């Protein structure tokens, strides 16, 4: 060899840090991307703390022997488009939004803050880098919305609702409107939760969201979907 | 009254427009029209770095041209030997999301910064035989998209924001901010005396500060979309953007407007990284289209293409003797090309 | 002097167009799918390197049936006694390296679908020992009668639809084949358990679809290796110059290379991505 | 008044903006050029250095 | 700042063991190679072991090989050398030494205080220091000079020759790396030239704490040898 002893102890020095590198990766791979997004005071604070009990603000926590990181961009007052594609490659996208600002307008004006997270639903959902990642949808504060629905019907955020004022059957309204939001139909799936500030299974159901995308991810690996 | 600013202000836009176009008699593509063309540039993959396991956002080379720094969004700033290919150092930053580094003239400091609003400078020559966070900048309240070095005390970061700022490093303190842009500042380039520095944002526009005075000198607007890269030509009275409307445009500061558009009807893509050569004659630029394409800057002809990397070329840069080239793509590799 | 004899011995003494075709058209398969992997830079990782195996091994199998096609005939009588074995081993080494191949494809899987993990990435070090396996050990079992095992000296334990090997080769052949099949069917049947047991194990099809393709697979492989497989086990109990049945073997060796001649339509139309790579 | 200062800052910029000295386009194009026909023998990437410099072959 | 203790040192019969620890702080143990260097009473340097960092690669000079063993204990941040069938040229002032390696590093920076072993009662370059010592005063400019059997200059363009200077009482400290570079903390007067084989320390305007011994070291082969050593006195 014609490297000198300092040439080999460097080179050795390189190896290392490659092995470092190699090892540093191999435990990062073992852990689960969660994009958190959602509109002002949409609930991803309850969200977050939910999920802690069981610029960017990373949340780190376990559930059944898996790391879950979130990455809630938040405080990002930066248009969007310059750096939402480095979370390309994220394990799931968590989407929070309120049912209870189905009626409420001020946005930041003179229009529902319901329709302000459906346009950035759709945004997030038809993105360009997030065709194949999977959208987590929460519905927080069913248990407020369950005592405004009373009152306020749910025609002063849809015009052409013409079913009865039940929790149920709007939530299902609700639920079905930001679905069909979604036009990759065949390259990704949206989950949908219903939860309250006052409930424990919300990690539970983001294990089974992030089992079934590894579980679907693999079959696509293996070539088996 | 605001009705009588307005009309103020577009009284003095096309009072500038008119002077603009008084100091314009030939075009440059008529005063460079029987000089000698480049010809085919034939660049070849000398080295490829590997180690970084996602994708690259930034590079730079330093002063001694062998030495280089690179950031991934895996965590990772590594330090790389060019001639050898060997990692001097790897650095684990305490944010994963960077998406710019520079490296101090003189060596002695590397400095990152990214989605955490936070600008990270590094020590790299301590006596305990390590790299430590030699100081954390904060202050913008917007991603950290350039940051580069004016001395081992001094930097100049751009931010999300619509701001600029000078930093002194020893006192962390924000010394001087510039403002003016009214789209977020992707990218900006030093001046080779280090006195004036252009600055490329979001509104298609990109402004000459001046360091020292702290107020912007001169405004350009030919562009047509967000201008994500911005270099000086070599010898200072001139600099290249590029920009997502698959068009770089050549722009000086002395007669204040465009000279030369770069474009071809085969790009669509936008253009991620711009850097000029040694001389000045060949700038290259990345695209989308995973290529890097090298035109002629005095000509408007495209020279060559450097079609290497499987994924979005993110990063492109030229050592200062002007030997090599190279190129970061989203496929966690560096290339260096000569 | 030996071929003849141990022909006359096994009762043969002295349509193929539309087979060479049929190979023909199986070569363009394969090439089409090696091709369609090597240009598209997402394929280069372990897994399509497997399916890619496959396809080259079915390259191999219909090259060889066509050169074998060829071969036998009236001139099978023109070749000696070494280059009989050689023939006879070209095919024998491509299907046990094409059944192979879909066995290590088989265990890549389950050992994927076993570790769930999130980025699988490059897993060189048991990519290369399964490619070398498959391709050794089908060599190895391909050149057995080569070395000394075969009919000769043992005339009284002849085989009849290869009347140049050893009926105990023949026993030793099928136990490896079975041995392979049921380790493809447990294997395959043991994924889809683990799949659709974790598909329930949660509460909010991928299940549905993934019976369908395993279905599909594991119906065409056995379906279409079975007559071979009954006539390599009937050749052993049929006394020589008695089975009428183990004379015309050739259709059903046809069925074995149109098995590997499906193997890659299957691997490429179930896969959504490899059918979107080849069209575009 | 957020936006009549913003407006008058805007307009006092631009009155800077305004008075300045611009040369003509042919001038600074030659100039550009100049530079680059002066700098061209010592730039490696126009002309390919031979293989015993580079420190990359 | 940077420290580094050597323990384990007494007198010994000859033929017996003997356990050397060096205890390192205020550095990164785990990512410097470690060097164990001996210096004979009246003699000079004379380099005897090393082990790399991770414990990739370990080298002994030949008068130790097999005796001797160098081993390191990085969660403890430690050092080892252990000796066996000790001979009677053994007894020496021992030193561990830290030497990182990569680009534009400088090895050999920092020298431990060295503890005392007392026992009881070819092919490799030879570097040449011819002038055993000069008279020195103090502002004058002196020249030390150094020659190689062996061409120092390698194909990367890399001069491996390394000045050390001994005070009188104290460790050697490293002064010039690679022929040219100077090391840090040590005053711009001393400078390094020379080309191939042969080699010249300058000191402009010397000082009084200038006096002691100047060692010339190489580390192209990787057997490392000393110079003689040059001691400079006053008048
Ligand atoms: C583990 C998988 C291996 C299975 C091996 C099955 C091979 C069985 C077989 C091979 C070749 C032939 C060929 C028959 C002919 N040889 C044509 O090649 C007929 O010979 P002629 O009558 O023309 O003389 C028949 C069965």
């Amino acid at each position: 060899c014609t490297l000198s002893a300092e040439d080999k102890a460097a080179v050795e020095r390189s190896k290392m840090i490659d092995r470092n590198l190699r090892e540093d990766g191999e435990k990062a791979a073992r852990e689960v991307k969660l994009l958190l997004l959602g509109a002002g005071e949409s609930g991803k604070s309850t969200i977050v703390k939910q999920m802690k009990i069981i610029g960017i603000v990373e949340t780190h926590f376990t559930f059944k022997d898996l790391h879950f990181k979130m990455f809630d961009v938040g405080g990002q007052r930066s248009e969007r488009k310059k750096w939402i594609h480095c979370f390309e490659g994220v394990t799931a996208i968590i989407f929070c939004v309120a049912l209870s600002d189905y009626d409420l307008v001020l946005a930041e004006e003179e229009m529902n803050r319901m329709h302000e997270s459906m346009k950035l639903f759709d945004s997030i959902c038809n993105n360009k880098w997030f065709t194949d990642t999977s959208i987590i949808l929460f519905l927080n504060k069913k248990d407020l919305f369950e005592e405004k629905i009373k009152k306020s019907p749910l025609t002063i955020c849809y015009p052409e609702y013409a079913g009865s004022n039940t929790y149920e059957e709007a939530a299902a309204y609700i639920q079905c409107q930001f679905e069909d939001l979604n036009k990759r139909k065949d390259t990704k799936e949206i989950y949908t939760h219903f939860t309250c500030a006052t409930d424990t299974k919300n990690v539970q159901f983001v294990f089974d969201a992030v089992t079934d995308v590894i579980i679907k991810n693999n079959l696509k690996d293996c070539g088996l979907f | 009254e605001l009705d009588q600013l307005r009309q103020e202000a577009e009284q003095l836009k096309n009072q500038i427009r008119d002077a603009r176009k008084a100091c314009a008699d030939a075009t440059l593509s008529q005063i460079t029209n029987n000089i000698d063309p480049v010809g085919r540039i034939q660049m070849r993959t000398r080295r490829t770095l590997r180690g970084h396991l996602a994708k690259i956002y930034a590079m730079h080379w330093g002063t001694d041209s062998r030495l280089l720094v690179s950031a991934s969004q895996d965590g990772k700033l590594i330090i790389w030997d060019s001639y050898t290919t060997n990692k001097v150092h790897a650095i684990p930053l305490r944010s994963s999301w960077v998406m710019t580094c520079a490296y101090a003239p003189s060596g002695n400091y590397v400095a990152c910064g990214g989605l955490d609003n936070i600008c990270s400078i590094y020590n790299l020559k301590t006596r305990e035989g390590n790299v430590r966070v030699s100081r954390e900048l904060a202050g913008h309240t917007g991603y950290l998209s350039c940051c580069r070095f004016l001395d081992d005390n001094q930097i100049v970061t751009s931010s999300g924001d619509t701001t600029c700022a000078l930093w002194d490093i020893e006192t962390g303190q924000q010394t001087t901010t510039f403002t003016g842009h009214t789209g977020d500042v992707m990218s900006l380039s030093l001046a080779p005396d280090t006195r004036l520095f252009v600055s490329g944002a979001c509104d298609a526009s990109a402004k000459l500060w001046d360091v020292r005075e702290g107020m912007c000198r001169q405004t350009f607007t030919g562009h047509e979309s967000d201008i994500n890269a911005i270099c000086f030509f070599p010898n200072g009275n001139a600099f290249a953007t590029g920009s997502d409307d698959a068009t770089c445009r050549l722009f000086d500061l002395r007669a204040d407007q465009e000279l030369m558009t770069y474009s071809h009807d085969n790009i669509i893509c936008g253009i991620t990284s711009v850097s000029f050569s040694k001389s000045g004659r060949l700038l290259l630029a990345g695209y989308d289209d995973f290529n890097c394409n090298v035109w002629d800057a005095l000509k408007a002809d495209r020279a060559g293409v450097l079609a290497g990397h499987d994924n979005r070329v993110s990063c492109l840069g030229v050592t200062d003797d002007g030997m090599a080239v190279a190129t970061g793509s989203w496929d966690s590799f560096l290339k260096i090309w000569n | 002097d030996i071929i003849v004899r141990h022909y006359n011995y096994t009762g043969k003494l002295n349509t193929s167009v539309v087979f060479i075709l049929i190979c023909c058209f199986i070569i363009l398969e394969n090439i089409f799918v090696l091709l369609t992997i090597w240009k598209t830079k997402k394929f280069h990782r372990p897994m399509y390197y497997f399916i890619g195996n496959l396809a080259l091994s079915d390259l191999l199998a219909g090259v060889a049936y066509t050169a074998n096609l060829l071969l036998s005939g009236a001139t099978t009588y023109k070749l000696t006694p070494a280059q009989w074995f050689l023939r006879e081993g070209s095919m024998f080494v491509a299907l046990s390296a094409s059944v192979f191949s879909l066995l290590a494809i088989a265990i890549e899987r389950y050992i994927t679908m076993l570790k769930m993990k999130l980025h699988n990435g490059s897993n060189n070090f048991r990519l290369f020992l399964l490619i070398s396996a498959c391709w050794v050990i089908s060599l190895i079992l391909g050149g057995l009668p080569i070395m000394g095992w075969n009919c000769i000296s043992a005339l009284s334990s002849c085989s009849t639809v290869l009347p140049l090997y050893h009926k105990h080769y023949i026993l030793f052949c099928t136990t490896v084949f079975t041995l392979l099949l049921l380790s493809i069917v447990i294997l395959y049947c043991r994924i889809y358990s683990l799949v659709r047991t974790r598909s329930r194990r949660l509460t909010f099809e991928k299940s549905l679809a993934l019976l369908k393709t395993v279905i599909i697979v594991l119906s065409v492989f056995i379906a279409c290796w079975a007559p071979l497989f009954i006539l390599l086990l009937l050749d052993v109990g049929c006394k020589v110059k008695t089975c009428d049945i183990l004379f015309r073997a050739e259709y059903f060796l046809v069925l074995a290379v149109l098995n590997s001649g499906t193997n890659p339509i299957i691997y490429t139309l179930t896969n959504k991505e490899m059918r979107r790579a080849f069209i575009r | 008044t957020a936006s009549i200062a913003q407006a008058r800052k805007l307009v006092e910029q631009l009155k800077m903006e305004a008075n300045i000295d611009r040369i003509k386009v042919s001038k600074a194009a030659a100039d550009l050029m100049a530079y680059c026909e002066a700098h061209a023998k010592e730039d490696p990437l126009l002309t390919p250095v031979p293989a015993s410099e580079n420190p990359f072959r | 700042d940077v420290q580094l203790v050597e323990s384990g040192g007494g007198l010994v019969q000859p033929g017996g063991s003997r356990k050397l620890s060096c205890s390192a702080s205020g550095f990164a143990f785990s990512s410097f190679g470690m060097h164990w260097v001996r210096q004979a009473p009246e003699k000079g340097l004379e380099w005897v072991a090393y082990i790399s960092s991770g414990s990739g690669t370990i080298y002994y000079a030949d008068t130790v090989k097999g005796r001797f063993t160098i081993s390191r204990d990085d969660p403890k941040n430690t050092l080892f050398l252990q000796m066996t069938s000790l001979r009677s040229e053994d007894t020496a002032m021992y030193y561990c030494v830290r030497s990182i390696y990569y680009y534009g590093s400088s090895p050999f920076d920092f020298w431990g205080q060295g503890t005392t072993l007392t026992v009881s009662s070819g092919s490799d370059i030879v570097m040449t220091q011819a002038t055993s010592s000069v008279p020195v005063t103090p502002g004058e400019s002196v020249s030390i000079s150094c020659r190689s059997s062996k061409s120092l200059l390698h194909s990367n363009g890399n001069t491996y020759l390394y000045w050390f200077l001994q005070r009188p009482g104290q460790s050697p400290q490293l002064l010039i790396y690679r022929m040219s570079n100077l090391a840090s903390g040590v005053p711009d007067r001393f400078s390094g030239s020379g080309s191939g084989t042969a080699f010249t320390l300058t000191i402009s305007r010397l000082e009084a704490e200038d006096v002691g011994v100047y060692y010339c070291m190489q580390h192209l082969e990787y057997p490392l040898t000393f110079g003689a050593g040059t001691k400079l006195e006053l008048k």
